[PDB]
């Protein structure tokens, strides 16, 4: 597991040419996110 | 030390999480490789996540990165798909939930997009499918996805190709 980078949290990753993506990101600390909700699903598959 | 708490799908929280889920489905450019083909999804369970010591580790962690960044947690609800989701609840993120290969760097990921995480459920590329079938595109199978509360801090904007 890295670091963040000096004098940061965390990196937010964001898609420059998908204009469509939501971004992204990284935390370097277990601490810094709690799994508040668990889903239970399945995929469908189109009509 | 964890419990887990079913949510009624009558109940408001059930509804926003699952409309959290629903709205942030796109589609990827691999057609559909990893995380299989779909618009949409049948929620079957949204379960909350109840862990005292997990909980506080969390808020002691996030006051720690609100103090070194004008007194704001930057605190978002993002998305999580991993095979090692049971481990997760139970024990918390750390250094085994990591994605070293990852292209910001070995770290824990998340993703706004349900559909970005889902392509994580079975593993990394979506590894070989769903286990009962080896199928990323299963229709039948269950799969699990974590939406969780998470501290960025002030977060390293990089840019993406
Ligand atoms: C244990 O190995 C793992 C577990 C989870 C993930 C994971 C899980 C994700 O939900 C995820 C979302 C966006 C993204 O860019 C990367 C992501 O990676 C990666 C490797
Ligand atoms: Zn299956």
């Amino acid at each position: 597991m890295a670091h963040s980078p000096p004098g940061h949290h965390s990196v937010t990753g964001r898609p420059s040419v998908n204009g469509l993506a939501l971004a992204e990101y990284v935390i370097y600390r277990g601490e810094q996110a709690y799994p508040e909700y668990l889903i239970t699903y399945q995929i469908m598959r189109p009509e | 030390g964890t419990i887990l708490i079913d949510l009624s799908p009558d109940d408001k929280e059930f509804q926003s999480v699952e409309e959290e889920m629903q709205s942030t489905v796109r589609e990827h450019r691999d057609g559909g490789h990893a995380g299989g083909i779909f618009n949409r999804y049948n929620i079957l369970k949204i379960q909350k996540v109840c862990n005292k010591k997990l909980w506080e580790r969390y808020t002691h962690r996030r006051k720690e990165v609100s103090e070194e960044n004008h007194n704001h947690a930057n605190e978002r609800m993002l998305f999580h798909g991993s095979p090692f989701v049971n481990a997760i609840i139970h024990k918390g993120f750390d250094e085994r939930h990591a994605y070293i290969g990852g292209m910001f760097g070995a770290g824990i990921y998340f993703a706004e997009n349900s559909s970005k995480s889902n392509q994580y459920v079975y593993g990394i590329g979506g590894g070989t499918g769903c286990p009962v079938h080896k199928d990323r595109s299963c229709y039948i199978c269950h799969r699990q996805l974590l939406f969780c509360r998470v501290t960025l801090g002030k977060s390293f904007l990089q840019f993406s190709a």
